[PDB]
This record gives C-alpha cells, structure tokens and sequence, in this order.
C-alpha cells in the first residue's frame, strides 16, 4: 500500500543576516555569524531547541555597532521540537 | 571535560533529558540508539574564487563548524571551492548517501560570498553569475528527491551576504 | 544624539503552505489554515508564545489527506519570545 | 465565560503570567499597559475577482479573524477587494497610524489567491499579472518605514496558494 506525505516538511534554515543586508567576516576571527553560532549551541544545545537557540543567536545581535547584522530564521516546517541531546 | 566526543559543547545530563521530554510530551524528534546511528552533515565553504576577494579567515569558520558538529555526533564531509553546479552535483550525492536511512537528522552549512538572489560559486562574476539559490536546497534535500531523511529534521545554515546594504536605519536618542 | 537600529527586526510571517503548493479553502467551513490558526490561538495563546503555537498548527497537518498543505513560518526575526497574555 | 472581550480565547491567569515570567527571564517582548494601550491589526481580504473564481467562505475567515484579534485586544481594520497598488496604498496608510507609537505590537492578515510569486489582487489575470510580494510587506513594515514599530513584534499572516502544486509525495507503508 502507498501513502501521502508533505513534499516539504521538518525543515529549518538559518541565515546570517536579512535579505538586502551584509553579513561581517573577520579576517582572523572567522564570521561573525559562524562564531556566535557556535557560542550558542555549545552552551544551550543542552538545554534548548534549535529554534530557541536560533533566536538566542538573534538577541545577540539586537545593540547594533559600526559592523550590523541580524541573522534570520527562514521556510521553517520543523512540527516538533528539535533537542540535540549532546551526549546521547 | 574538553577531552572527551562532544568538546566544548556541555552535555545534557540524565536529569535534564527526562526533564525535556516531560515539559514537552509528544512534540520532539526522536533521536535514534547512539548505537547504532549514521548522522551525517556536510559543509561547503568558498573561500579562494576566480574574480572576488578571497575570504579570510574562512578556514577559522570550517575548523569551529566541523568541531561543533562532530561533537553533536555528526559525520562531517567538508567541500571547498565549488562552482554552484558542484554544489548542485555534492548535494544531489549527499541526498543519496545510504547512512541518512539509519539517522535521525542532518545538518547542511554553506559558507561564501552573498547577493540578494542566493549563494556565491566560485566562478561569480557580475558579468557572469554563478549562484545556487537556497531554493535548490530545499528542493535536493525534501521528501521527493531525498526519501531517507523523510520525517527527520534538515537544519540549513547561510553564512553570506543577502546584499550590499548595511541593513541600519537612524534613530533619535 | 543619534543611534543606529537594525532596519528589519521583529518579525514574523506565518503562509498557508510551503513553497509551490496549494492551500485548502472550504465553501461553507472558510480556509483550513485560517479555522485551524483561530483554534490553536484560542487554546494556547494563554500559555504558549506565538512561534510555539504557530508550531502546533503546522504538527496538527502533518498526516496528509486529499487535500494536503503544510504551514510556513518565514523571515523571522524575532529576538524574544511573543506571549499575548490573554486577559492582560 | 464567553461573553466578554476575549471571546472563545483561554485566559492567561495571574498565576500563569508569573510562571511564564520565571521560566523566561529578559525574553519575551513587553506587553504595554492594558489601560493606556492602542492595538492595531490590519485584514485585508480579497473575495470578489474581476478574472479568477469567487472565494467562498472568505466571509467566515473574516469573521474569525477579526473576532480573535479583537479578543486578543486588537482594533482591527478590514479592507477588502483591493489590487496589489490599493493594498501598497492601504499598507503605507497603516504603517502611518498613529496609535502605533502607543502600541506594543501588531498583526496584518491577508487573504485571496495566490501564486508561487505572491498574492494576488482583484484584478489578477495570467495576462496582466496584478501581485502583492510578501518582500513588501515587509519592507512597508519595517523600522525605515513604521519606525513606531520598531522593536514591537509584527506578526504577518497568509492564506493563500503558492503555487499549483498538491504538496504531496507517495512512500511505500
């Protein structure tokens, strides 16, 4: 027997800034985005979702300086919570 | 401690597991017997490209996004320099990796030269443009071209820019 | 004195479907999204932020019938959760 | 009870508002003080099409979401069988309001046809294409252009087709 299933779900993407605007690269540092990224997940993988800790991410940027950028959430079909469990 | 498969990402305990899966009941992905699980992740970096400015720093962003993802227990396949066909050709590859049957999720990061319409090859030009849109992506990576992670998470993330704007406007103070 | 502001920020779009696909509007009964949307806002604005629930309607389609759709959320850019506090 | 302000919505209690402050500390948006406040939400809903088919049951959707958004404490506009440069003109004259600036947030509904390009107007045909762009909306919105919705949550709901498509894909059970 065959069944019916959404071409398109569970998904998740996350951009380092908004459409129209630049995102920041250090030269010795790495991106901007890519390092708070990491930040985030090493300290909250444990104890958030991906969506929450994408929205972390954000705050993190919300005091723009001389070098601006907020990263976005976008085309999200996640339908449960997604915990990476580090450690398991 | 540092030293162990996860790094510098803190663990979650026992406690703090059981403790997730009571304040949410039947609304979180499950996660496959570590056991037996095949997760696996790709990055695609450009960092050295035919006509625009070589992107520094760019082998800092593969070291921390490799680390990370190992340590949350993906296989990571790193793909550097690729024009948007290559891509196109490593995601197509990467849909059809037989491991995505026996895994839970999967990861896909891609780290370039940005404009508004998509991602940077690295054959861009502005006379000729070599750009994958993050619409193929989806497309590669969904039910109809990519069955085996079919019910199970894909997480995308864009390192590049999305324009030339500053994206700041004034405001009193 | 003058400060910068990032340019869009805050935002949330929630579409009827994802990318390329139809949405379901009933003659009599008015738009799947729209009925379902209300019914979930109504259950759960009183405990759950917006991105949380606009979550739940998107799991509430996810066994697909003849007349499939699953709901988007797109370009989001909010920094803190949105509880609307019904009755406050 | 259902027959006051909030309708068919839950109440959050005191009790629950309190909890949700303790399990989110400097997370969640402010909520401006019930007595002084000035909410807005916008629905535009396109019914009647001079070239594509009537939408029948718009009259229920309407009727739903203007009492939620009511019940939620929003004073709500509802403009109806408008072209995409009547819904630009409409936006622009929303995102001028001056109640915004007494306001804490806001929602924009919009509801007719659409395509895999947008929503489409009331003079919509494949011929003469008349489209609203959700990247519009957006920049109609937007602190450059509503700066009294600067930091305030936007939430902006569609209900319409983007595309032809059934959405669906077959796997063997």
């Amino acid at each position: 027997a065959i069944r019916k299933a959404h071409i398109e779900k569970d998904f998740i993407a996350f951009c380092s800034s908004t459409p129209d605007n630049v995102s920041w690269r250090h030269p010795t540092m790495g991106s901007v985005f890519i390092g708070r990224l990491i930040e985030h997940m090493q300290e909250y993988a444990c104890s958030c979702d991906v969506e929450e800790i994408f929205r972390k991410v954000r705050f993190s940027f919300e005091q723009p300086d001389g070098r601006a950028q907020m990263p976005t959430t976008e085309r999200v079909t996640l339908t449960r919570c997604f915990y990476l469990f580090p450690g398991h | 401690t540092s030293s162990g498969s996860e790094g510098n990402v803190k663990l979650c305990s026992l406690e703090e597991a059981q403790r997730i899966w009571k304040q949410k009941s039947a609304e979180i992905y499950p996660i496959m017997d570590k056991s037996s699980r095949t997760r696996l992740a790709l990055i695609i970096c450009n960092e050295e490209f035919d006509s625009i400015p070589r992107r520094t720093g760019a082998e800092v962003d593969i070291t921390g996004m490799t680390m990370l993802l190992q340590n949350l227990g993906y296989s990571v396949d790193v793909k550097k320099n690729l024009t948007a066909s290559d891509m196109t050709t490593e995601l197509e590859a990467f849909a059809h990796r037989p491991e995505h049957k026996t895994s839970d999720s999967t990861f896909l990061v891609f780290m370039s030269h940005g404009i508004r319409e998509g991602i940077c090859g690295k054959k861009h030009s502005e006379q000729v443009p070599d750009i994958l849109q993050l619409n193929a992506i989806f497309n590669m990576l969904n039910t109809k071209n990519c069955p085996s992670l079919k019910d199970k998470p894909k997480v995308i993330i864009i390192q590049a820019c999305r324009g030339d704007s500053p994206g700041v406007v004034w405001f009193k103070d």
